[PDB]
RNA sequence: GAGCCAGCGAGUAUAAGCCUUGGCCGAGAGGUCUGGGAAAUCUUGUGAAACUCCGUCGUGCUGGGGAUAGAGCAUUGUAAUUGUUGCUCUUCAACGAGGAAUUCCUAGUAAGCGCAAGUCAUCAGCUUGCGUUGAUUACGUCCCUGCCCUUUGUACACACCG
RNA sequence: GCGAUAACGAACGAGACCUUAACCUACUAAAUAGUGCUGCUAGCAUUUGCUGGUAUAGUCACUUCUUAGAGGGACUAUCGA
């Protein structure tokens, strides 16, 4: 299966809490904000880090969820 | 030039490319006509890019393919892909995308293969064994 | 990772020697300066002053 | 409707009224139910079409894409006339150009950089060319709070996605990011003036405003009886009024 | 009723693959149906193509196989027995020679005969370990259907002047009528004959 | 004879080797007669499943 | 006006890439014309050998691979500017020969 | 429009140029043509022992038709098959090389094929025509 | 007989010689005179083999199968006898699908089919790779062979081969 | 991994990683790749056409095919449970 392993949803994790307003619903546009932010040196983890990130904007809007 | 395309169409290793160019319902294969090319029974995949829509569009439009490499059902399956890409993109470039569109949905409605390229590879043989997943047989004592 | 391997010529045998180190990559010049799963993510300056309909000139 | 995608382009012309340039984020931006009837699928661009407007003339096309390059294209004959290239960023608006290099490049008729006016901070967004014939200024906006013009139009609360203009070239409504449309002397994204009325016809994610898939397209049509506006669920939905 | 005349010359039955599409340009698919209702979900003749060759994704997915014409179906289960292996186009020459010897003898169309057969060859009853019979799936009855008609075709040619097409149209033939002349209809008959008394 | 039995609900896979399965089918003449019985073969939902007797019950095989 | 041809090849991509952008500089502070770089397609020396140092064990194999990269531009210049273009381009690793 | 080699089978048209180059009798056919055998991977000699070697010409000669400057080892490895080697595998062995040289030289002498530049055996300008106008006539049938 | 469709690679010069094209001889093996290539340049489109067509055979140990054996022609090598290998004629053996047992395998996979590279003066029924044709059947289970985790018992710890 | 928690924070392994196969008519260049055009030609037909041949000078154009560097592209994206 597809799992997430750890470094991508500890680097999600930050990525929300500490530039929230920036983040958005879109896959596309999380890509090209977490290539600026973050410093990952590989295409494929920066895309499972953007995301992953993408799909827990999409559970927070339902409310806030608890870990960030 | 005048109104041509160029496509290509790919299997095994075949590779067929193609030369859409204005003409006079001229089809041909390596300078030989679409009514042979060595077989005589998988004529009719090459003659699908044909029947499926009718012969009239190509009434002005002359197509010519270098194919080259893999074997002679890989040669036959480019072949016809490349003939409907090319088909498709003269459409595109030249007559009507509505037209383009009507055609790819017969293609796609008969078959994907005829614009998605098959993406099927030989799994690299391993050491161990004659194949990619046959082993060498085991001798308990 | 550099690994040298020596074989020391004792009076009963011969010993053998293995010396790995891992370097840190922050001094590698000629290729990767991080680990693979090493994340760099960087902090904020978000925070600032404003006001709403400024417009100096 | 044939968009596989989410058509995010929509421009008009007041050369030729009953054309439309749908884009959309397919590589295709294409020509234009029973109604919507497609003339030409432009091929040559490599990933989301941000936006297109047709050209003052009334023939070409002037494209932008994510991938760093603007693509002038020509309607009648459905080819390319230039690729324009060198901003280092995704593109999404002399023709002044914004980009994720954070920077404004200017291209000419052949197309070769000649000014690189900068100053902005964070992803300069939608720009636009004045339609005022008092002078050639140009109201540009960024994602830092920021919508100088070239006049420093900042102090917003967070990015703002877009700018519009008036056509005679006086009043710009910022929207966006910020929930407010702040307008000098939700989340909006296809906020756009017209010519012809006294609107704020916009295409926020909450729904459509005046005074679910998303539109983020909603650019006003020539002859002001329509305000169809591409949703990501593949259909523009003509609108009549 | 269209004259489409290109500077290449295409024959006559070419010109006739315009309006319906044809196996060999010489069947319809268009007419044949299935007996019955519990073998017709997993076959596919409303689908007409050409050749019986179009080389398909057919075991990527899990009921990928389903969406695979009887011909192609048929004609993948000859190339068995070892040295036949990889060998698809003499299979596909031997399956066109069947229709036409079964089109000689039969007075139905060959596309039936063989459907008929197979939907008649898919044995009901069968067991697994005593054994404890159970009633079998109906992919399964299709598929045992064609392999034994591959079989008994094989095993027939096998030293024998009758040759491997005039085989399979023989065992065709009986296994279409539904009489224990046919080496499937026979094990059709041993498959349940067993079963039963495992119950 | 063959009654006609369309299977509406897939069990696990029982049996030795785990070849065969549970499977629960209904009849489109006598709707309410809901039985259990176990398939040699693949199965899915909808799949008619023509039987050849329906007054035996099957649950669980070695 | 001559027909100088470089060819220069390597096992590193990065510093043969390095190096021909370097003579590409030199050619263009004048003005020499540059038909190429043209791209050789890679040479891969492949050498499979046994792991064990006996014949005892599973029977495993080593594939080392020693890689090539050559690459042919083409100069039309006077004779003497392409020697220093390539002589003062000696950048470790890339082995570059001069052939008119 | 008139129509070439390329438009007509390959069986029907070695046939018919074999059969009429047979009817002239002016191909010097070898005295050894009864002994020898077709390759030293073959077992036994053609069949139609009394004509195989126009038909081995007829063939030969479309084959450089339909190629440019070809030569005696091409040919030898055209023609040559599977040996069976016995006990040990199949390989492919070259065929006989003074059949297709005495071959490719009688063809010579009949003003069929020309020394081309720098190796190999072209076509000759009269021999095009003569194997074209050979090929119209199967097509009119 | 006719059609003649891949892909991975390798190659030398005062050699003791590399890939070898063309031309010419011999049935063939092979010989000789030139030419190209230190190679995306020539060998090489490696026109590979299975495969397709049209003919002979016609159910049989028969034109299936090619052991064993004699004669002859060459090639490598200082040396082929215990046949190095290649080619020609002749000899035409077992074997009619394999017992109890047992190995490998899930898609461009198995099986078929060749091809190249290593060993290499000569010799590949061998490996390492490569492509050509291309399937039936699952897409589950712990019955067998085993593996992992927990609980539990133990007089075992050389650890149940205790 | 979500979580549960007398733990808390870590480390190796796994995963990342690297090589390779698959996609790009979207950049960059091919006289050791190719496609065209244009010369000089040949067989058929004579409609300017169909098949080819040759010209590393034609001091031709270009990069679909092939090659290789710079990148892009999948993240299970959207949707239904």
């Amino acid at each position: 299966g597809r799992v997430r392993t750890k470094t991508v949803k500890r680097a999600s994790k930050v990525l929300i809490e500490r530039f929230y307003p920036k983040l958005t619903l879109d896959f596309e546009t999380n890509k090209r904000l977490t290539s600026e932010i973050a410093v990952i040196q590989s295409k494929r983890l920066r895309n499972k880090i953007a995301g992953y990130t993408t799909h827990l904007m999409k559970r927070i809007q339902k409310g806030p969820v608890r870990g960030i | 030039s005048t109104q041509s395309v160029q496509t290509f169409g790919k299997k095994k290793t075949a590779t067929a490319v193609a030369h859409v160019k204005a003409g006079k319902g001229l089809i041909k294969i390596n300078g030989s006509p679409i009514t042979l090319v060595q077989p005589e029974i998988l004529r009719f995949k090459v003659y699908e890019p044909l029947t499926l829509v009718g012969l009239d569009k190509f009434q002005g439009i002359d197509i010519r393919v270098k194919v080259t490499g893999g074997g002679h059902v890989s040669q036959v399956y480019a072949i016809r892909q490349a003939i409907a890409k090319g088909l498709v993109a003269y459409h595109q470039k030249y007559v009507d995308e509505a037209s383009k569109n009507e055609l790819k949905k017969i293609f796609a409605s008969y078959d994907k293969t005829l614009l998605v390229a098959d993406s099927r590879r030989m799994e690299p043989k391993k050491f161990g064994g004659r194949g990619a997943r046959a082993r060498f047989q085991k001798s308990y004592r | 990772i550099d690994i040298a391997i020596r074989h020391v010529l004792m009076r009963q045998g011969v010993l053998g020697i293995k010396v790995k180190i891992m370097k840190d990559p922050a001094a590698n010049r000629f290729g990767p300066r991080a680990l693979p799963d090493a994340v760099k993510i960087a902090e904020a300056k978000d925070e600032d002053e404003v006001i709403p309909a400024p417009t100096v000139k | 409707e044939g968009h596989n995608g989410w058509v995010t382009s929509l421009a008009t012309t007041p050369a030729h009224p009953d054309l439309l340039l749908s884009g959309s984020r397919d590589k295709t931006l294409i020509k234009w139910n029973q109604y919507g009837i497609p003339k030409k699928s432009f091929k040559g661009h490599s990933h989301i079409v941000q936006d297109v407007t047709i050209s003052a003339d009334g023939a070409y096309a002037l494209s932008a894409s994510w991938d760093r390059t603007l693509r002038l294209w020509d309607l009648e004959t459905g080819e390319t006339t230039q690729r324009f290239v060198g901003h280092k960023g995704d593109v999404l608006s002399q023709i002044v150009s914004a980009s994720r290099d954070k920077t404004v490049k200017v291209w000419n008729t052949i197309g070769e950089c000649m000014a690189t006016l900068t100053g902005h901070n964070d992803w300069v967004s939608a720009v636009r060319i004045s339609p005022s014939d008092q002078s050639s200024t140009v109201i540009s906006a960024s994602w830092d709070k920021t919508v100088k013009s070239w006049a420093d139009f900042i102090g917003h609360t967070g990015y703002i996605s877009c700018i519009t203009l008036s056509p005679d070239g006086s009043l710009c409504a910022s929207a966006g990011k910020d929930g407010v449309i702040i307008l000098w002397d939700a989340e909006v994204h296809a906020l756009a003036f017209s010519p012809n009325r006294y609107w704020l016809a916009a295409a926020t994610t909450s729904g459509i405003k005046i005074f679910d898939p998303e539109a983020i397209s909603l650019a006003w049509s020539a002859d002001g009886q329509n305000l169809f506006a591409g949703y990501t669920d593949n259909v523009i939905r003509v609108w009549q009024v | 009723l269209q004259v489409v005349e290109l500077a290449t010359t295409i024959p006559l039955d070419v010109q006739e693959a315009q309006r319906e599409v044809k196996l060999f340009n010489k069947w319809s698919f268009e007419d044949v149906e299935v007996k019955d209702v519990s073998l017709v979900d997993y076959i596919q003749i409303r689908n007409p193509v050409f050749v019986s060759h179009t080389a398909g994704k057919y075991a990527s997915k899990r009921f990928r196989k389903a969406q695979c014409p009887i011909v192609e179906r048929l004609t993948n289960s000859l190339m068995m027995n070892g040295r036949n292996n990889g060998k698809k186009l003499k299979a596909v020459r031997i399956v066109k020679h069947a229709l036409e010897i079964i089109h000689v003898l039969t007075e139905q169309n060959p596309i039936q005969v063989v459907v008929d057969a197979i939907v008649n060859s898919g044995a009901r009853e069968d067991s697994t370990r005593r054994r404890q019979a159970v009633d079998v799936s109906p992919l399964r009855r299709v598929n045992q259907a064609i392999a034994l008609l591959t079989i008994g075709a094989r095993e027939a040619s096998f030293r024998n002047i009758k040759t491997i097409a005039e085989c399979l149209a023989e065992e065709l033939i009986n296994a279409a009528k539904g009489s224990s002349t046919s080496y499937a209809i026979k094990k059709k008959d041993e498959l349940e004959r067993v079963a039963k008394s495992n119950r | 004879p063959v009654t006609l039995a369309k299977v509406i609900k897939v069990l696990g896979r029982t049996g030795s080797r785990g070849g065969v399965t549970q499977v629960r089918v209904e009849f489109l003449e006598d709707a309410s007669r809901t039985i259990v019985r176990n398939v040699k073969g693949p199965v899915r939902e909808n799949d008619i499943l023509c039987l050849m007797e329906s007054e035996r019950e099957a649950r669980r095989l070695r | 006006i001559h027909k100088i041809r470089i060819t220069l090849t390597s096992t590193k991509v990065k510093q043969l890439e390095n190096v021909s952008a370097n003579i590409i500089r030199n050619a263009a502070q004048y003005n020499i014309v540059k038909k190429g770089p043209v791209r050789m397609p890679t040479k891969v020396l492949k050498i499979t050998t046994r792991k064990t140092p006996n014949g005892e064990g599973s029977k495993t194999w080593d594939a080392y691979e020693m890689r090539i990269h050559k690459r042919v531009i083409d100069l039309q210049a006077p004779a003497s500017t392409v020697k220093r273009i390539t002589q003062i381009t000696i950048e470790p690793g890339v082995d570059v020969e001069v052939t008119i | 429009p008139g129509v070439s080699v390329r438009d007509v089978p390959a069986q029907d048209f070695i046939n018919a140029y074999a059969q009429f180059l047979q009817r002239q009798g002016k191909l010097e056919v070898p005295g050894y043509v009864d002994i020898v055998k077709t390759s030293a991977g073959n077992d036994l000699p053609p069949q139609e022992a009394e004509t195989w070697f126009y038909k081995r010409a007829a063939s030969i000669a479309r084959h450089i038709y339909l190629r440019k400057q070809v030569g005696v080892g091409a040919l030898n490895k055209l023609y040559g098959g599977a040996k069976n080697r016995g006990f040990r595998p199949h390989k492919h062995v070259d065929a006989s090389g003074s059949i297709n040289r005495k071959c490719v030289q009688a063809l010579q002498k009949i003003g069929v094929l020309e020394i081309s530049p720098k190796g190999g055996r072209r076509i000759s300008e009269n021999g095009q025509r003569d194997l074209d106008r050979i090929a119209a006539q199967t097509l009119e049938e």
